[PDB]
């Protein structure tokens, strides 16, 4: 798992029980001084066999020689506005805001898309008590507004 | 879809009078009365009572590019039965049997009768109230310069 170890290594030579030439020693399993394409990788537990693939979030990877080959899958992205101001954007990025006016949420960029409106407004007393209020949507060429 | 019992339905579901969209609009003025306007020149007239009637209008534009049973609309009418694969056809429903919209349709014949040989106690009270047309002193004789 720690490879290329002795490139960093401040510390003169003694005796003791070692590996071979090559041969780098087994830490993920229990094994000895076993070659380096049989190590078995790990994720959060399980002890993959060299050559297992697996499924994750938004990409698929295999076991290599004791690192991962990870390649990626399509997978959505999702913008939040929750409670009266709690902007979430589409790549984290979550932050408060406390408006009042129309304001625009998500808009094509070529001439015409779609454009999503939101009114954030105060609905309490104070201004910093804010709600949503209408979500408006201008699609089909912004011809068609809901 | 236009049901005769009003009933308005677009992709198999109820829909609210006006229903107001970026190329087309349905109204409904008269409770008996619907009337549909399109933006690429076409408009509708869909009559509820006494009995379903049907009214189309096209601009002139559109003069020489219709099909159906309504004819192909170029001037001359000596040519509107001719049928989508050649040839003018002689009586109406020699033509009209072209223009079926489903193929386990049986195909329809003329009729060389009158209805008002067939029924002797309906054509006493046909001959007295369609009679109105064309006598003067009813106002039906206002239009007869017309
Ligand atoms: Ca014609």
């Amino acid at each position: 798992s720690h490879l290329e170890v002795s490139s960093l290594c401040e510390e003169h030579r003694m005796d003791g029980c070692f590996c071979p030439e090559g041969t780098v020693y087994d830490d993920i399993g229990d094994s000895g001084c076993v070659p380096v394409s049989q190590c078995h990788c790990r994720l959060h537990g399980h002890l993959y066999t060299p050559g297992q693939e697996i499924t994750n979030d938004c990409e698929q990877c295999v076991c290599n020689a004791g690192r991962w080959v990870c390649k990626d899958l399509p997978c959505p992205g999702t913008c939040a506005l929750e409670g009266g101001s709690h902007i979430t954007t589409f790549d984290g990025k979550t932050y408060t805001f406390h408006g009042d006016c129309y304001y625009v949420l998500a808009k094509g960029d070529h001439n015409d898309s779609y454009a999503l409106l939101g009114e954030l407004a105060p609905c309490g007393s104070t201004d910093k008590q804010t709600c949503l209020k209408t979500v408006v949507l201008l699609a089909d060429k912004k011809k068609n507004a809901v | 879809v236009f049901k005769s019992d009003g009933s308005v339905l677009l992709n198999q579901l109820q829909v609210n009078l006006p229903h107001v969209t970026a190329s087309f609009s349905v109204f409904r003025p008269s409770s008996y009365h619907i009337m549909v306007s399109m933006a690429i020149g076409v408009r509708l007239q869909v009559q509820l009572a006494p009995v379903m009637q049907l009214f189309v209008t096209l601009d002139q534009a559109s003069q020489g590019q219709v099909q159906g049973l309504c004819g192909n609309f170029n001037g001359l009418e000596g040519d509107d039965f001719k049928t989508a694969s050649g040839l003018v056809e002689a009586t109406g429903a020699g033509f009209a049997n072209t223009w079926k919209a489903q193929s386990t349709c049986h195909d329809k014949l003329d009729w060389l009768d009158d209805p008002c040989s067939l029924n002797i106690e309906s054509a006493n009270y046909a001959e007295h109230w369609c009679s109105l047309l064309k006598k003067t002193e009813t106002p039906f004789g206002r239009c007869h310069s017309a």
